[PDB]
């Protein structure tokens, strides 16, 4: 629920063109923000499914992007030389940290992902993007778990944009996030 | 319905420029193979790969401008931009002649996709698909002359290269090299060909000829509507003109039209077995009984003797500029003349 | 066995005749040449 | 692993990204988009 | 009306052909 | 979404409670498309094969007969392959295969529960809890032996050094 | 209609142009200019040997 | 593990359009 | 028609004419594996065409000895 | 000089598919007098 503000009926991101008809105040983050038709045609549940897995993997990728040119692992060192953010996915599938890393998340696609959204598709109680984790506490009161789903929406829409943004910046650079944060002058190109 | 139901029903939508699924693989391809030779004709150059300036650029006019085929130093290599000859650069890539490569591969799915095309509209209409099998002529002609012939030979180097001059330095390149007039299949090809021309020409004036007086100008083309059930000219008067001038005519016009259509698609698919015979220089360039005449014989002369001289004499003066990779250096002496002879 | 229904008869017109030997003949007088060599 | 190979991997991923996947894209929201 | 198949055919066979167009009235006045 | 062991992925529509070891984890579709029993013995079968290849796995490494040379167990299965052992070790699993095969035709008939073969000579399991209790200690060692053997042998394949000898002197790649 | 094309036509064909005029045709192209066709060193045509060093060859004849 | 398309495939339509004659033709 | 010992024995194999799966079947899978097979066939196509080196591997008649 | 199997080739190459022909026009032929009254 998390209010009928921010994220229900009555909350148009445009003066309002009627709003899209299938967006309504019922699903989690809707400001009704559709230009295009999208809406109706595919399917809300296989939509939602794919914007919180794209927002959760771009939530780790920039905390993993930020880290890495902040802190490095021990033992990191004597290998992979600087390796930042490109150079670094391809060092890395060569020794094959990244080929190991592709396996478990291949397992876990495979037998969280799949079935789980086969099983939504087909109408089960399961919402989109729910995969029942939570060892501790934190969604035990629904006033706050509301508050918690929209936290994460808006907070993976931006890393979507955040880690877009990280890579395209290293592809014209060469710099990762945080030296990228140092020097602002452009001509630099390490 | 499903996502593939619409997307079918979309590109089968009645437009101004009908898509369908066969436009998927139609239009990139001949629009890249297009603004290819285009591009290679305006500003691409031949001389790293020919020796030669072919574009407007250089100074060529339209029937000087070709997109020449790749160097002989690369074999029968795809040339892809990304491959290891030019390694993802442009400036190399066309210096190469990797433009010919280019323009021949994305043609050739282009017309494989309005072969297509045409099979999907012939579907769509209702209608039997004797279209995508007269073009399987040209289909197999480009294939056999800029594809299977190349191929055969030492490099994409020797294939026609796309111009006007260029196709025109290829027949005489072919003549001298394969002696391709003595060749059967060309010879039943060019009768393909002159057959096709003279079919049309006659069934059009026949058609003309034979109309009925369907309207009271003297103009006629305004006395034929399409929603007619009659036939616009007298068949029985044709067949009695040509029974009685030429000693046989046509009686039934669906065979006259499967004939009309038939004489240019053999014509084409004999000439294509020829050029493949070609590809590997299995030419028949020489009749031996002939030669061993000649040779035991200096007063023996024939026209295929004078045309086997012709050919020798096309090969020494056109080997040293057509084929500058191998270097050729003939000194005057051995070139062949009529006087030398 | 028995009496098979897939059985149809099989018609040549004297102008198919006359299209299959000029056919013949062209093709023996174009590759006698080369055939003899 | 060669430069041959790495050009012929990303190859194939350009032809996904850039040929294969826009157009794809925008055909079925076309084809969604307009129903008629 | 912005996007169209046909609207986006024509200029796909218009930006370049003016384009080429220009280059080759270029090309006519070089010292050649 | 009552899988009971992934709690969001739901029970499987012929996953009741009847089997030994059934918490409901069947994410890929394998029991909708193959009948149960066989899959209960050929689980069994795998599982049986796969204890007892570890507990070999441990023994010939800590000791190896009067008999044969000293032998890494992949070295044994080739050596045994040239000498002849190997073919004996087939030969008779292949014959109380044989009999197996006439036991899974039975269980796809009936009568004859997935992976019974009324194997009970020191007559254990007696009542029925405490057959029940065996039966889920079995398929859960099956299970981790499964696993188990597998990791010998592909750590053997990596490292060069058996499963004892890797303990101590790890030698981390 | 002829409001944008007033503008973007005449923009555009001066633009393909400036392609020739200002020399970018050959540098992007590798069209030689008419004043080099033959270097001091090669008075003779250029022509590529190897398939696998093209991409040197053509720096190296096109280097002067 | 634990529908027919019912469709000939082989059917010519073989369905004879008829001309009327008119009298000119006749 | 005749009844034979080998025509009842395979006569199962024939009986099935016309059935078909519901809607789409196993089609993704198919194109996915004819993806699959046209990747291969363009590595296996580049590999003789030279345009692609893999490691030790040598497309030439002096790699036989 | 010249060999056998051209003389041979080019009159068999010829003469089947002429006979050929032939033959099927007779039995057409055939078929339509056996039909028509005669
Ligand atoms: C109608 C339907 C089709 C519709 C049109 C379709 C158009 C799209 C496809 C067109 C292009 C296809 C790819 C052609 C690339 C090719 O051919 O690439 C050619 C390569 C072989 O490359 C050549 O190989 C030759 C032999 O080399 C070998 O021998 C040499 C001896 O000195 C050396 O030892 C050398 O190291 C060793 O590799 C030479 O080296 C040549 O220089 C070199 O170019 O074959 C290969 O990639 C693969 C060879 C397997 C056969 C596949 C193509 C078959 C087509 C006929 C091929 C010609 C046969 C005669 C036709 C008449
Ligand atoms: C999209 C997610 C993603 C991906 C693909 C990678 C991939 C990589 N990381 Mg990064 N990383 C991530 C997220 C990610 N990381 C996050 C979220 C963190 C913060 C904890 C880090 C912190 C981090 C450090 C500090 C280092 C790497 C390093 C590496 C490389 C070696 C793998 C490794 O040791 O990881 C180690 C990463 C972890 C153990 C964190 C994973 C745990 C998160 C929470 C996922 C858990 C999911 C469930 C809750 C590899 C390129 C190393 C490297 O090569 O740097 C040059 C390195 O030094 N990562
Ligand atoms: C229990 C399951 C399991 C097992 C047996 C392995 C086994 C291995 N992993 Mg993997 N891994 C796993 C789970 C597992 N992984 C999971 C759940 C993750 C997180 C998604 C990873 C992420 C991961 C990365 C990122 C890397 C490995 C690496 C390795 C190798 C370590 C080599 C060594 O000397 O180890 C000694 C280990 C210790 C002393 C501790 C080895 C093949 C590394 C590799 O590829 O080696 C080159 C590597 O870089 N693993
Ligand atoms: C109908 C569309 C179509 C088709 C059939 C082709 C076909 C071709 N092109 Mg063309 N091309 C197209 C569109 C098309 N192109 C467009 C839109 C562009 C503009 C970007 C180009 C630009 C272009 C250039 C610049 C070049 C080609 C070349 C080629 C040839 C080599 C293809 C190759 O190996 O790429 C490899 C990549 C693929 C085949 C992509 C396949 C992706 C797979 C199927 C998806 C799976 C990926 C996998 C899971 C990831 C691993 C081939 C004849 C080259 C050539 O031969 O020129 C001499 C060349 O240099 N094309
Ligand atoms: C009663 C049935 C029977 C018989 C006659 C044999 C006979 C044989 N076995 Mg086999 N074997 C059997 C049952 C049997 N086996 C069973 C049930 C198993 C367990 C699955 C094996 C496992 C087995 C292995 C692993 C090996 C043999 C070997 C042998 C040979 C050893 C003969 C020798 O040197 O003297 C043996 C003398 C004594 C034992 C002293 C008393 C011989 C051909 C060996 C072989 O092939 O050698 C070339 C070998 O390596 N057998
Ligand atoms: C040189 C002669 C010649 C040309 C130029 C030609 C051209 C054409 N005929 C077509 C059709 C046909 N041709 C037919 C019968 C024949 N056509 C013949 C001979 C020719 N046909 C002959 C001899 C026959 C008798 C069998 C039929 C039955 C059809 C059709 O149905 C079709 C049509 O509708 O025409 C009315 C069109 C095919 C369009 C296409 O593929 O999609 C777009 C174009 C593509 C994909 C080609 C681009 C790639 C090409 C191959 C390489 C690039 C070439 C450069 C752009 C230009 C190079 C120029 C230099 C060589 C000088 C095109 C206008
Ligand atoms: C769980 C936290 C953790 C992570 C996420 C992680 C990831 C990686 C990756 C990325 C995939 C590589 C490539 C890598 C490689 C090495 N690690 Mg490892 N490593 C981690 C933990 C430790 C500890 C505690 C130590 C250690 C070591 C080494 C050595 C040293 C040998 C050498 O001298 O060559 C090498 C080469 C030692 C060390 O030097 O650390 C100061 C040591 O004590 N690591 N490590
Ligand atoms: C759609 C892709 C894309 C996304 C989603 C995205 C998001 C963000 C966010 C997140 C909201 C921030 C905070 C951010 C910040 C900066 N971006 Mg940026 N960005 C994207 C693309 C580009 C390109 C193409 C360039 C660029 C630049 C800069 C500079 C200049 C610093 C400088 O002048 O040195 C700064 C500070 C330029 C640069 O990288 O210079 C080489 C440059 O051309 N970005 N960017
Ligand atoms: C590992 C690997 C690599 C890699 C890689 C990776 C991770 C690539 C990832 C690239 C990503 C995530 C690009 C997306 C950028 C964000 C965009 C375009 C959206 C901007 C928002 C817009 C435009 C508008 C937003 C908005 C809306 C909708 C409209 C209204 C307002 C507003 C809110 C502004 C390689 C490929 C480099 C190769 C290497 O060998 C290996
Ligand atoms: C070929 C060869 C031979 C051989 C051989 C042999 C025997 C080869 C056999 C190899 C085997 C058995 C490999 C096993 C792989 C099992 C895996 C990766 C599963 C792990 C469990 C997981 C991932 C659990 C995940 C899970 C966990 C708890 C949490 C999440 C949920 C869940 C999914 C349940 C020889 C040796 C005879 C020699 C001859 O010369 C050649
Ligand atoms: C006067 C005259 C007399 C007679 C009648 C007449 C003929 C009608 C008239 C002529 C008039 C005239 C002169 C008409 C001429 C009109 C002209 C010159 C049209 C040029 C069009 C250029 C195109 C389509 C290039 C597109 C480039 C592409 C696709 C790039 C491709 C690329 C390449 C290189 C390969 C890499 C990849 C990419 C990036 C894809
Ligand atoms: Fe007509």
């Amino acid at each position: 629920y998390q209010e009928g503000v921010l994220q229900g009926l009555g909350v148009d991101a445009i003066p309002g063109t009627d709003r899209p008809k299938n967006l309504d105040g019922t699903l989690v983050g809707d400001i009704g923000f559709d230009p295009l038709g999208f809406s109706n045609w595919l399917d809300l549940r296989w939509a939602r499914e794919a914007e919180i897995k794209h927002g959760r993997v771009a939530m780790l990728a920039a905390t993993g992007m930020i880290v890495q040119d902040v802190y490095k692992f021990p033992g990191v060192q004597q290998t992979f030389g600087d390796a930042s953010m490109m150079k670094l996915h391809n060092v890395a599938v060569g020794q094959g940290a990244m080929q190991q890393l592709f396996l478990w998340i291949t397992v876990l696609e495979t037998l969280t992902g799949i079935p789980a959204i086969i099983q939504t598709l087909k109408g089960s109680e399961r919402q989109p993007g729910d995969f029942g984790f939570d060892p501790l506490g934190c969604g035990s009161n629904p006033e706050q778990l509301a508050r918690r789903q929209l936290v994460e929406l808006k907070n993976g829409r931006l890393a979507m944009i955040a880690v877009g943004g990280m890579v395209h910046h290293y592809l014209l650079v060469g710099r990762g996030p945080i030296e990228f944060i140092k020097n602002i002058p452009n001509f630099k190109n390490p | 319905r499903g996502w593939f139901d619409l997307m079918d029903d979309w590109l089968k939508r009645d437009r101004f420029v009908f898509v369908g699924w066969s436009g998927l693989l139609l239009f990139p391809t001949s629009y890249l193979s297009i603004g290819g030779w285009f591009t290679g004709t305006t500003f691409v150059t031949s001389w790293y790969t020919h020796g030669l300036a072919s574009s407007y650029l250089e100074g060529c006019n339209f029937f000087t401008a070709a997109v020449s085929t790749p160097a002989n130093s690369m074999g029968h290599s795809l040339l892809l931009l990304w491959g290891p000859e030019a390694q993802g650069d442009f400036t190399r890539w066309c210096q190469i002649g990797g433009l010919w490569a280019f323009c021949a591969l994305h043609g050739s799915f282009g017309l494989i996709g309005f072969c297509l095309r045409q099979f999907e509209i012939a579907r769509l209409v209702g209608i039997r698909p004797y279209n995508a099998i007269a073009f399987s002529g040209p289909i197999a002609i480009f294939v056999s002359v800029f594809l299977m012939y190349p191929l055969g030979q030492a490099s994409w180097f020797f294939a026609p290269s796309l111009g006007v001059a260029a196709i025109f330095r290829f027949l005489l390149f072919i003549q001298g090299f394969h002696n391709f007039t003595l060749n059967p299949f060309h010879m039943m090809g060019v009768a393909g060909i002159l057959g096709a021309a003279l079919l049309c020409a006659i069934h059009g004036a026949t058609v003309q000829n034979t109309i009925f007086e369907d309207g009271d100008a003297a103009n006629t083309f305004r006395a034929f509507t399409p929603t007619q059930a009659e036939e616009t000219y007298s068949m029985v008067t044709a067949n009695r003109f040509w029974s009685q001038i030429f000693g046989v005519a046509f009686s039934n016009k669906r065979w006259l039209h499967f004939f009309m259509l038939f004489v240019p698609l053999a014509g084409l698919w004999t000439s294509a077995i020829g050029i493949v015979g070609l590809a590997l220089n299995l030419r028949a360039y020489d009749f031996v009984s002939q030669e061993l005449r000649a040779a035991e014989d200096p007063e023996f002369e024939t026209f295929y003797t004078k045309n086997i001289l012709l050919n020798e004499g096309i090969r020494s003066w056109m080997a040293a500029q057509d084929q500058p990779h191998e270097n050729f250096i003939f000194p005057e002496e051995v070139l062949p003349r009529g006087n030398a002879l | 066995s028995g009496p098979n229904p897939n059985k149809q008869p099989v018609e040549l017109n004297r102008t198919s005749l006359f299209w299959g030997l000029l056919l013949i003949f062209v093709l023996a007088v174009l590759f006698s040449s080369y055939f003899f060599n | 692993m060669t430069p041959s190979f790495s050009a012929f991997i990303n190859s194939l991923l350009a032809g996904l990204f850039i040929v294969i996947i826009p157009i794809g894209t925008a055909l079925l929201i076309v084809s969604q988009s307009d129903r008629l | 009306p912005i996007f169209t198949f046909r609207w986006l055919a024509i200029h796909g066979l218009a930006v370049p052909t003016v384009f080429f167009l220009g280059a080759i009235t270029s090309m006519q006045f070089i010292q050649r | 979404d009552f899988s009971a062991a992934v709690p969001f992925l739901k029970r499987p529509s012929n996953l009741d409670g009847a089997y030994i070891g059934d918490v409901g984890f069947d994410p890929l579709g394998f029991s909708d498309v193959f009948d149960l029993r066989v899959l209960r013995e050929a689980e069994l079968k795998h599982g049986r094969f796969a204890m007892l290849a570890v507990l070999g796995f441990i023994v010939q490494e800590l000791y190896t007969f009067p008999f044969f040379p000293k032998m890494a167990p992949v070295d044994a299965h080739d050596y045994f392959v040239k000498q002849g052992g190997g073919s004996q070790i087939i030969f008779w699993i292949s014959f109380v295969e044989l009999f197996g095969v006439v036991a899974l035709f039975e269980t796809l008939q009936g009568k004859r529960e997935p992976g019974d073969f009324a194997f009970d000579p020191l007559g254990l399991a007696k009542d029925e809890a405490t057959l029940e209790r065996y039966r889920l200690a079995e398929v859960k060692h099956a299970r981790l032996a499964m696993i188990a053997i597998g990791g010998f042998i592909h750590q053997y394949w990596v490292t060069k050094q058996t499963v004892l000898e890797q303990l101590g002197n790890f030698k981390s790649l | 209609y002829w409001i944008i094309h007033s503008i973007t036509i005449p923009a555009l064909f001066v633009a393909g142009w400036l392609f020739v005029s200002t020399g970018l045709a050959y540098d992007i192209f590798g069209t030689p200019r008419p004043n080099e066709y033959f270097t001091q060193e090669r008075q003779q045509v250029p022509l590529v040997n190897d398939r696998f060093s093209a991409k040197q060859e053509l720096e190296d004849l096109t280097k002067g | 593990p634990r529908v027919y398309d019912e469709e000939d495939q082989l059917l010519i339509l073989s369905d004879i359009v008829t001309f009327e004659e008119t009298d000119l033709g006749r | 028609a005749l009844r034979t010992r080998l025509g009842e024995l395979l006569r199962p194999l024939n009986s099935e004419y016309g059935k078909v799966a519901p809607g789409w079947g196993t089609t993704p899978i198919m194109g996915f594996v004819m993806l699959l097979f046209a990747v291969f066939l363009l590595i296996i196509l580049q590999i003789y065409n030279s345009s692609l080196i893999i490691e030790n591997v040598d497309v030439d008649w002096a790699s036989l000895g | 000089n010249v060999s056998v199997a051209a003389y041979l080739a080019v009159l068999l190459g010829t003469f089947i598919p002429v006979v050929f022909l032939i033959t099927l026009f007779i039995q057409s032929e055939a078929r339509k007098a056996a039909e028509s009254g005669q």
